[PDB]
């Protein structure tokens, strides 16, 4: 641990405070994740290390080392330049070019596809969990709420995902999580890149739900079999009509809208998988454009 | 839906690596298979006491067997190993894991809180944070997606059998988790519905009914002798109405393979 000189703080997140740091000996620039150490090693950290050690992929941030000492636990990570959320904010006026959106989504979908076919659920995909570099790459990060689904994963009664990017199944109280929840998140982010505004920005749990209903139409038995039997469904739910996608995501072409509705499909059983999404007509001309990063 | 066939291939590869040394107990000078049985049985009680998932119990054993594969442990400290493994397994698997104070408690205050946490630290070191281990239970739930159609008595029996394999290191270390699961699933499917290891699963796993025989012969033995076995926590567990009282079902006298 005496090898690394701490350079600066770069934000807190789930497990704990994160620093940019340099390897005094190799020169390699890393991201240090510090943990103070008394209920033992934190559940989130045990899960993050354990699962990331397995997930070696270009679009998943690499866990480079784990330093185990007396009173402190450090997780060494590869370093990226900023989060997608901050890049979106810098783009606000100009906008993210459609080719770069396509490139980012393609890459994220590869990362997610890798995660899923290795029985790992991310469960917390949001623009501040996705990391980019100057070379046009994007990678999944913060696996503190990640879970192995060799056996199906039971849902928390008090849910700890972001509200805005939460799938409707979770909000309606279904027993198990699903790969489909991660697809939903990317869908919401995909639309947000396109529109410069968040797709469903809810105040509360019920506000979030209704916002999903106002845009995509209130689900019923024809659309999503078993909807009304779910624990948190209420008969007195307002019945909205589905809205024309060309008024939801205007700058997207037919393919873009085609993929997006499949990513936001109501039934988690019939929602497009990451694997399938990669083969969608939308990515037929995908390239790897370079972003313009500020500061 | 789509990731399933990839997950089987990946889990199949991962059980070869996360496998303990077969005859590790003979290299353990102070402990024997007997004492391990007692510990594992105790962990089942611990599991039922705190209503922890069966997967947690499975992991805990995997950790114990791996830790004991490379660390010499005197008998008086075996439980401290077992208690740390459980705590770690709970942390990996349970949504809200039991507090450390709780684990310290159920040891009849044999060890202090400090002792358990320093052990947890050491178990992590020895296993090198590789906790995402593939279990018999993991394979069973994946296999269940091949019933035509699903039967909870079939499931509950397979689970019971697979759980029983955790107690006896002899002979069950000879078999990969996926093989035990194959045996358990066939035996349950045969006792309950009368059916056999399905064609679709032969193609998926590669295991012919023939190949599962050496494992089936052993498992069937444990099932038949289960009422007389020295460790009873599991049979008690599974005579519950939740698990359809399957531990009370009579095993078939011959598997006729
Ligand atoms: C998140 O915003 C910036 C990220 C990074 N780089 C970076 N690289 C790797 C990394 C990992 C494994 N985990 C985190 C993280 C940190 C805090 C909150 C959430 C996640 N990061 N961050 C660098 C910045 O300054 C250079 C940023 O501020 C713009």
């Amino acid at each position: 641990m005496e090898n690394f000189q701490k350079v600066e703080k770069i934000g807190e997140g789930t497990y704990g405070v994160v620093y940019k740091a340099r390897n005094k000996l190799t020169g390699e620039v890393v991201a240090l994740k510090k943990i103070r150490l008394t209920e033992g090693v934190p559940s989130t950290a045990i899960r993050e290390i354990s699962l990331l050690k397995e997930l070696n992929h270009p679009n998943i941030v690499k866990l480079l080392d784990v330093i185990h000492t007396e009173n402190k636990l450090y997780l060494v990570f590869e370093f990226l330049h900023q989060d997608l959320k901050k890049f979106m904010d810098a783009s606000a006026l100009t906008g993210i070019p459609l080719p770069l959106i396509k490139s980012y989504l393609f890459q994220l979908l590869q990362g997610l596809a890798f995660c899923h076919s290795h029985r790992v659920l991310h469960r917390d995909l949001k623009p501040q969990n996705l990391l980019i570099n100057t070379e046009g790459a994007i990678k999944l990060a913060d696996f503190g709420l990640a879970r192995a689904f060799g056996v199906p994963v039971r849902t928390y009664t008090h849910e700890v995902v972001t509200l805005w990017y939460r799938a409707p199944e979770i909000l309606l109280g279904c027993k198990y999580y699903s790969t489909a929840v991660d697809i939903w998140s990317l869908g919401c982010i995909f639309a947000e890149m396109v529109t410069r505004r968040a797709l469903f920005p809810g105040d509360s749990e019920i506000d979030q739900l209704f916002r999903i209903f106002r845009t995509l139409g209130t689900p019923d038995e024809v659309v999503w079999p078993g909807v009304t039997s779910m624990p948190d469904y209420k008969p007195s739910f307002p019945k909205w009509a589905r809205q024309d996608f060309s008024k939801v995501v205007p700058p997207l072409d037919e393919d873009g809208r085609s993929l997006l509705s499949q990513m936001l499909h109501y039934d988690p059983n019939k929602r497009i998988s990451a694997k399938a999404a990669l083969a969608h007509p939308f990515f037929q001309d995908v390239t790897k454009p370079v972003p313009h990063l500020r500061l | 839906p789509d990731y399933h066939e990839d997950i089987h291939t990946y889990l199949r590869e991962m059980e070869v690596k996360c496998k303990p040394k077969v005859g590790y107990m003979k290299k353990q000078p102070d402990i024997t298979n007997s004492m391990r049985a007692i510990l594992v049985d105790w962990l089942v009680e611990v599991g039922e006491e705190y209503k922890l998932q069966n997967e947690t119990l499975h992991l805990a054993v995997n950790y114990i067997d791996r830790f004991l594969s490379s660390m010499s442990v005197l008998r008086g400290k075996l439980q401290l190993v077992g208690t740390a493994a459980m705590l770690l397994a709970s942390k990996f698997e349970e949504i809200y894991p039991p507090e450390v104070a709780e684990f310290v408690y159920i040891t009849d205050d044999t060890y202090t809180k400090k002792q358990v946490l320093r052990m947890e630290h050491l178990v992590l070191k020895v296993l090198t944070f590789d906790l995402a281990a593939p279990t018999v239970n993991q394979f069973l739930t994946q296999y269940f997606l091949h019933q035509q159609p699903a039967n909870c008595k079939v499931e509950s029996l397979a689970m019971f059998l697979g759980e029983l394999s955790l107690i006896d290191a002899d002979p069950y270390l000879k078999y990969l988790p996926s093989v035990i699961a194959g045996a358990a699933f066939h035996l349950a499917l045969y006792t309950v519905t009368g059916q056999s290891w399905p064609e679709s699963l032969i193609r998926k796993t590669g295991y012919t009914l023939e190949s599962l025989k050496p494992c089936l012969m052993d498992l069937h033995q444990t099932y038949l002798k289960a009422p007389q076995h020295a460790q009873q926590s599991i049979r008690e567990k599974y005579k519950n109405s939740k698990y359809h009282g399957v531990s009370l079902l009579n095993p078939p006298e011959t598997l006729n393979l």
